[PDB]
């Protein structure tokens, strides 16, 4: 098989910065008809791939002119003259000259931006779910950067462990931020044994930790 | 300028799966129709292609004995079947042709029976307000396999929506939330309905999310 | 619009 080696594995860039991705094949990609079948793809986070360039250098319709493809033989390059926010995701090269067709390993492009504090929200469990014998409490941290965030649950001011799950979104393609959810899950009986449910959030964008809480009766 | 793939599937070990890719906005018979397997760690693996112009197929030697590729020129639809499914066959499968890629078909090889989700509201209140905006959403809990799709107001509402990646619960069932931020002033006049579709259990659920009084 | 470039050459007709 013809191996496609992409470098670097990760690009961390700021808005406006040039970027460059190298793709080298283990054999020539020149085909017998005189063309070189080397393609470039971008798969934005949570999206299907999209072809940007074919035949080494030819841009697809709708692709901005800040993308350029070059190279020949075994060595190929995709360059972004000035990175924009929507250029994030994973770039792949792949060759259509040899059998089997083969893909590069991928280059993750991620955006460095200013620190932005999360907005913090909390949701008490619904009456419908409490009727079924379970209480999920959700803590939402919205539109922050950087990704690292400390979320701790406190129940009657006692720190919780072992009963919550976190999920983080992909980086946003417009503002380059993240959101996070932390879900505290208890049975109906355990939920009704306590009064103050609180999520406490620490993040570089906050001058001091932020607590969001409710009382089991109030809501 | 568009490739539309069929919905996600739950399939048993040793059975087969057949998925479709409908093409539009380009000459279907003029380009090789490729099929690509995406591994969990961002890898892309070529399965093979069919050229709908003459039916000729070429395969990756790893898939030769189990992938069958066909094309219907009258309906501009390509098909892939994969027989003798094993655990390593659980993946997202893409079709690709010309400048276009499909959205992918998620295949789950498992002997467990399917379960449709329960949907619960994430009610907005003063405890989910910040800077004059309010957060709200729906909790989508206890389903198998992936994925569920969530839309809001039948797809009319997309701005500010975060549908989180699902988590795996220790029961083996999945769970996710979808949230949105909106004006806090609008909570009495606007209606926010989340639409949760789960293809493998044929579950469609709409849950109107009302505010709470606190 | 112009037709997009191919990713790879189509195979010749079998017979």
């Amino acid at each position: 098989d013809v191996v496609m080696t992409q470098t670097p594995l990760t690009l961390s860039v700021t808005i406006g910065q040039p970027a460059s991705i190298s793709c080298k094949s283990s054999q020539s990609l020149l085909y017998s008809d005189g063309k070189t079948y080397l393609n470039w793809l971008l798969q934005r986070p949570g999206q299907s791939p999209k072809r940007l360039i074919s035949l080494v250098s030819e841009l697809d319709s709708g692709v901005p002119d800040r993308f350029t493809g070059s190279g020949s033989g075994t060595d190929f390059t995709l360059k972004i003259s000035r990175v924009e926010a929507e250029d994030l995701g994973v770039y792949y090269c792949w060759q259509g000259t040899h059998f089997p067709r083969t893909f590069g390993g991928g280059t993750k492009l991620e955006i460095k931006r200013t620190v932005a504090a999360p907005s913090v929200f909390i949701f008490p469990p619904s009456d419908e779910q409490l009727k079924s014998g379970t209480a999920s409490v959700v803590c939402l941290l919205n539109n922050f950067y950087p990704r690292e965030a400390k979320v701790q649950w406190k129940v009657d001011n006692a720190l919780q462990s072992g009963n919550s799950q976190e999920s983080v979104t992909e980086q946003d393609s417009k503002d380059s931020t993240y959101s996070l959810s932390s879900t505290l899950t208890l049975s109906k009986a355990d939920y009704e044994k306590h009064k103050v449910y609180a999520c406490e959030v620490t993040h570089q964008g906050l001058s001091s930790p932020v607590t969001k809480s409710f009382n089991r009766g109030e809501c | 300028a568009y490739l539309q793939q069929s919905g996600a599937e739950l399939v048993r070990s040793g059975a087969s799966v057949k998925m479709s890719c409908k093409a539009s906005g380009y000459t279907f018979t003029s380009y090789n129709m490729h099929w690509v397997k995406q591994t969990p760690g961002q890898g892309l693996e070529w399965i093979g292609y069919i050229y709908p112009g003459n039916g000729v197929t070429n395969f990756n030697q790893k898939f030769k004995g189990k992938a069958t590729l066909t094309a219907d020129t009258s309906s501009s639809t390509a098909y892939m079947q994969i027989s003798s499914l094993t655990s390593e066959d659980s993946a997202v499968y893409f079709c690709a042709s010309a400048a276009y890629w499909g959205q992918g078909t998620l295949v789950t090889v498992s002997s467990a029976s399917t379960k449709g989700p329960s949907v619960f509201p994430l009610a907005p209140s003063s405890k989910s307000t910040s800077g004059g905006t309010a957060a709200l959403g729906c909790l989508v809990k206890d389903y198998f396999p992936e994925p569920v799709t969530v839309s809001w107001n039948s797809g009319a509402l997309t701005s500010g929506v975060h549908t989180f990646p699902a988590v795996l619960q220790s029961s083996g069932l999945y769970s996710l939330s979808s949230v949105v931020t909106v004006p806090s002033s609008s909570l009495g006049t606007q209606t926010y309905i989340c639409n949760v579709n789960h293809k493998p259990s044929n579950t469609k659920v709409d849950k109107k999310v009302e505010p709470k009084s606190c | 619009p112009p037709p997009p470039n191919p990713n790879d050459p189509p195979p010749p007709n079998p017979n």
